[PDB]
């Protein structure tokens, strides 16, 4: 990445990273199962080099004042094995001191900034000890909780409780903080996240714990009801602040860690991170150095150091607009109204802006000149035929340009009825050219243009290169067979957009008489009949096809010439069981052509019989004796 | 499934309207089936987005579709379907 | 119509339109997709419901047919896709109006864009962010809409990138029904047209040129008649190019990519950029917070409009 | 609710409100228009038609007029 400086790989196992509280140093220790050592990052060659190798989760925290060359690694469930860095590469051992005094496994411990001979502990025991160096515990406090999971001190940064104050959290999601001058049952217990809270942290300057939990959330709390809850989504296990003043409390830096990721949050925008470093493989720790350095390990095991201000932020990245439209004049344009806010310091919600752009481009030239499409658009769609419906076809040709023309001039009467001259000319100018094409079939280099073949097709390409859909559509209806005007692949496209301009619209009549005289039969769809109902019988069960009628009144009809015989063919009669008719549920009578159906019952109705019972009698039950409730 | 009425076989749904292609025997369609006191309106409303199907050339429609459609037509909407199903 | 404010306390990232031109659907940053339909009375908006939808910031949707119900695709930060139902059941703003279906955690890197296919190919989701492959979708069995399998898994991108973070990945489909399946990819700053071969598997179909910075939106024209198609793209030093697609008839069918034009006037950064259903009036953003639109003049050329600004 | 300011740029109807021609012709659309008046009119002044050779004349010196001597002394 771009604010990436040390990458820095050890192939030995790494299982924490913490670094030394010393100002005159450029050292960094790592931690693992058996390998625990000091690593100095050189910001010259942006490389980190190795310094001393010494040889169950915990902490690789240092300790602090006179106390900052000693380090605390656990090294078997209740071992507290305190280390030096003075005495490394000497004769003498680099342990000092061993404690023991946990039945369970240690958990997490942590050095006092104020007092560095006091050094707190913690495990499953529900037992806080405080070991003091220059002198067994000093002071036990067994609150016979739940296994501890995180224990922290009072940050005594150098910007009366400054070192005298510890949190722990249980596995029943309590947050308590205890005094350490004055020890009792407790200071002040508060809830936390339910369940196991596996995390917590201290601000540096204002009394307020943000704890951590595996339901996937980090609450702010006030321990001078969160005052912020940021719901991460993963389990939170790993926290770290940046060791920073922070007057105000929204101007801080959260770093937010579970796959683990580090993503350094702000407190002023919880609901966008700031800085994200996720490196290229799951992160098992993380560690702020200074205000500006930031050091982690991952699954890669590499140490690896970080610029917070020559990385790049989220908030960039994010897109401020966006814009729809809704129809083709411009009746729905909709665009986000919003501000870009700062990291720093709530947002006003933004204002989503819709304009009807006729209107106000309408309402615009009236004003300027003085010194409804939609509505066009459905009534063009309405009125407008766009059906059509060896000297055989010579025949069939001449009738086809005869009612070409009889339709041409249909199309330019509706057009000069709603007084619109410029598509009134051009409905003139196609049967001002099928008129010499008529001539020419009935008398019988480049081509001219008033030929009835290149007009039609430049008509249709300024047609299509101005927007009119009506016009672009209704020539590629009408025109499509008798002369070639583009692909098939093009004016099916053309046609099916079109139908699906209509379908938005609340106009399907119109598709419909669209859609059933096309010439291309496969627009919508290619499997046929999707809205064809096949029944079975209700009294044998035998599906009702009716091969028999249908074949006899087939043949009957082809005998008598008239087609009137095929009416008496339907499906309402069953020809295996000679079911005689379908009967109305309210009136029954035989019924024929058009049913409502019930649905959860499954029973017939003429239209003004189930609408009678249904709307008049104001009755919510079905009229055949049905339980169920097939209301309105 | 009062709302929602599926093949329990296979769970697909019932036969497409002949006039909007949408599924049949949902409610709470995206539109208003305006086909040809505001409770009874409702009613009309909420009644109009039936199922309803010919009897002599099985098609279905919904039922205001159905209303609003041959009040200006007088042949079966789906295509090659030769069938008065008004009379 | 007129202007409303929505309860979002948070950057609204995507807005998208239903089928029909009345149901409205934002993603927010404040982790809540709310959901406006258009009264039929005095032409005014209300809301439908409101939830909480995933974990980090949401910054795609885009809605389905309205023959396969009113299904809504969220795509954010948090690796996951998930599609949301309406329930006429649930009373309106209640916040359990909306139901999950299937969620989509398929995913190593936080995934931009998720875009519905036409119609044709039946109910296809497309998904694209930080993984650099591009993730098709789909419904096998349309009748259950909690069954999702992927079926196309193309990496458009030759490797991944190092500056995470600095990366845009849109999305935009064809709406030709009858042409091959074509699908657009802005990676991170190359645009890649997708067509599907003989052999069922997608092959890179032709490249737009240029291109100098990341490409913050793209969008496909619908061609009512049109013998050639186009593509509109938004970059991130707020040049909108649109390119003009000649198809004619290993892929049955190649493309010639030719660009038709590069403006500048948007002084900053273009988002999104948008097409009306014409194919004719296109609509861009930008960071400026101005609407612009270009239409197409007498030559082969588009030129501004109108210049929409908020205030 | 903010304050939305829309400006129209290079509207259609507005420009066909700003002008009195039926077309925006130029040199260019019509590309020998001179050469073939000039021609048709010596040729109308072979016939016995001498009037009208004077009006395609005109028509010609109007529009040569419009996008930019014996007769005098
Ligand atoms: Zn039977
Ligand atoms: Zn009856
Ligand atoms: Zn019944
Ligand atoms: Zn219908
Ligand atoms: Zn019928
Ligand atoms: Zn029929």
């Amino acid at each position: 990445s771009s604010g990436l400086i040390y990458t820095t790989k050890v192939d030995k196992e790494l299982s924490s990273i913490d670094k030394v509280n010393d100002p005159n140093i450029n050292g960094l220790v790592c931690a693992g199962k058996t390998h625990l050592g000091l690593y100095k990052f050189s910001p010259s060659d942006r490389s980190i080099k190795c310094v001393h190798d010494f040889i169950t989760i915990a902490d690789v925290k240092t300790g602090f004042n006179n106390y900052k060359n000693c380090i605390a690694v656990c090294n078997n469930s209740t071992a507290i094995s305190i280390y030096d860095l003075n005495k490394s590469s000497s004769i003498d051992n680099p342990l000092i001191t061993s404690l023991c005094e946990h039945t369970r496994s240690i958990n997490s411990f942590d050095f006092n900034m104020v007092e560095s001979n006091l050094i707190i502990s913690g495990g499953q025991d529900s037992c806080v000890k405080i070991w003091d160096l220059r002198s067994r515990s000093d002071i036990s406090i067994n609150t016979a909780s739940d296994s501890i999971r995180d224990v922290k001190w009072m940050p005594g940064y150098n910007f009366l409780k400054s070192g005298y104050k510890f949190a722990s959290i249980h596995d029943s999601g309590y947050l308590l903080k205890f005094d350490l001058r004055q020890p009792a049952q407790y200071e002040k217990k508060l809830n936390a996240h339910t369940g196991p809270g596996l995390c917590l942290n201290w601000h540096p300057n204002q009394e307020y714990i943000a704890t951590g939990g595996r339901d996937g959330k980090c609450c702010l709390w006030f321990v001078g009801f969160p005052k912020l809850t940021i719901n991460t989504g993963y389990p939170v296990t790993k926290l770290k602040f940046k060791p920073a003043y922070s007057s105000n409390i929204y101007n801080s830096l959260l770093g937010i860690s579970s796959e683990a990721e580090v993503r350094i949050y702000s407190l002023a925008r919880k609901y966008i991170p700031k800085h994200v470093l996720l490196s290229e493989t799951p992160s098992l720790g993380l560690v702020w150095w200074d205000e500006n350095l930031i050091f982690n390990i991952d699954k890669g095991t590499r140490i690896n150091g970080w610029d917070i201000n020559k990385e790049p932020t989220v908030l960039e990245n994010l897109s401020k607009n966006t814009t729809t439209w809704r129809d083709l004049d411009g009746n729905g344009l909709l665009s986000v109204d919003q501000e870009i806010g700062s990291y720093e310091v709530a947002i006003e919600p933004p204002c989503i802006i819709t304009l009807d752009i006729p209107q106000i481009f309408n309402n615009i030239r009236l004003t300027k000149i003085a010194h409804s499409p939609v509505e066009k658009f459905k009534y063009l769609a309405r009125q407008l035929k766009f059906s059509y419906i060896v000297e055989a076809e010579l025949q069939e040709k001449i009738q086809t340009l005869v009612d070409l023309i009889s339709i041409a001039t249909h199309n330019a009467s509706v057009y000069l009825s709603i007084d619109d001259l410029t598509n009134f000319k051009i409905w003139i100018l196609i049967r001002d050219s099928l008129l010499w094409d008529l001539k020419w079939m009935t008398s019988s280099i480049a081509d001219p243009p008033w030929d009835t073949k290149k007009l039609i097709k430049q008509l249709y390409n300024q047609a299509t290169e101005t927007g009119n859909v009506v016009l672009t559509v209704n020539i590629l209806f009408l025109f499509q067979t008798i002369y070639q005007i583009t692909e098939i692949d093009i004016a099916k496209d053309a046609i099916a957009h079109f139908l699906l301009l209509l379908h938005r619209y609340e106009l399907f009549g119109i598709a419909a008489d669209v859609l059933k005289y096309c010439p291309f039969e496969d627009i919508m769809g290619s499997e046929g009949d999707q809205s064809s109902i096949r029944l079975f019988c209700e009294r044998c069960g035998e599906l009702i096809t009716n091969e028999s009628s249908k074949e006899k009144l087939r043949a009957e009809a082809q005998q008598t010439g008239n087609k009137k015989i095929m009416d008496k063919f339907g499906y309402w009669y069953c020809d295996s069981c000679k079911k005689k008719n379908t009967s109305c549920v309210l009136c029954e009578r035989p019924l024929k052509k058009l049913t409502m159906v019930i649905l959860p019952c499954g029973h017939e109705g003429h239209f003004q019989c189930i609408q009678e019972w249904f709307l008049d009698e104001n009755e919510q039950e079905c009229p055949g004796g049905c339980p169920g409730v097939a209301f309105i | 499934p009062r709302h929602k009425y599926c093949c329990p076989h296979c769970g697909s749904s019932f036969p497409r309207c002949a006039i909007c292609l949408m599924p049949l025997g949902t409610s709470n369609l995206p539109f208003v089936i305006n086909g040809t006191n505001r409770e009874l309106v409702s009613r009309k409303l909420k009644l109009n987005e039936w199922f309803s199907f010919c009897l002599s050339c099985n098609h279905g429609m919904h039922a205001g579709h159905a209303e609003e459609w041959f009040d200006r037509h007088n042949v079966c909407p789906t295509p090659g379907c030769t069938c008065q199903c008004n009379k | 119509m007129q202007p409303f404010d929505s309860g979002h306390d948070d950057l609204v990232h995507d807005v998208v339109y239903d089928f029909y031109g009345r149901h409205v659907a934002t993603c927010s940053s404040d982790q809540h997709i709310k959901v406006f339909k258009l009264d039929k009375d005095t032409s005014n908006w209300e809301l439908s419901d409101s939830w909480r939808a995933h974990d980090s910031s949401i910054v795609a949707i885009d809605w389905a047919s309205p023959e396969y119900g009113r299904i809504i695709a969220s795509a954010s930060y948090d690796k996951t896709v998930k599609l949301w139902e309406e329930d006429p059941d649930q009373e309106e703003c209640s916040g359990r109006r909306w139901n999950k279906l299937c969620t989509l955690n398929d995913s190593k890197g936080s995934l931009y864009s998720v875009k519905f296919a036409p119609a044709h190919l039946g109910l296809k989701l497309a998904c694209l962010g930080n993984d650099g492959i591009l993730r098709l979708y789909d419904a096998l069995e349309p009748s259950d809409l909690r069954s999702w399998t992927l079926t196309s898994e193309m990496k458009v991108l030759s490797i991944p990138p190092a500056n995470h973070l600095q990366s845009d990945f849109c999305l935009s489909w064809c709406p030709s029904r009858f042409s091959p399946e074509k699908l657009a990819v802005s990676a991170l700053e190359q645009a890649i047209i997708y067509q599907r071969g003989k052999d069922g598997k997608l092959h890179v179909a032709a490249k737009l040129p240029g291109h100098k910075s990341l490409i913050r939106s793209i969008s496909w024209a619908p061609s009512i008649g049109r013998w050639y198609q186009l593509i509109a793209t938004g970059c991130k030093d707020g040049r909108i190019r649109i390119f003009k697609i000649t198809e004619k008839l290993e892929l049955q069918s190649n493309l010639q990519v030719e660009l038709l034009s590069e403006h500048d006037d948007h002084n900053g950064e273009v988002w999104s950029v948008s097409w009306n259903l014409t194919g004719t009036i296109l609509s861009s953003a930008g960071d400026d917070g101005k609407v612009r639109l270009w239409k197409a003049t007498y030559s082969n050329e588009f030129k501004c409009m109108s210049v929409i600004t908020a205030q | 609710m903010p304050d939305i300011k829309v400006e129209l740029l290079h509207d259609d109807i507005i420009e066909a409100y700003e002008q009195e021609d039926l077309l925006h012709l130029e040199v260019s659309d019509i590309p020998k228009f001179q050469t073939y008046i000039y021609q048709y009119s010596k040729l109308l002044f072979r016939w016995g038609l001498p009037l009208e050779r004077v009006k395609i004349l005109k028509v010609s010196t109007d529009f040569r007029s419009s996008y930019s001597s014996p007769y005098n002394g």
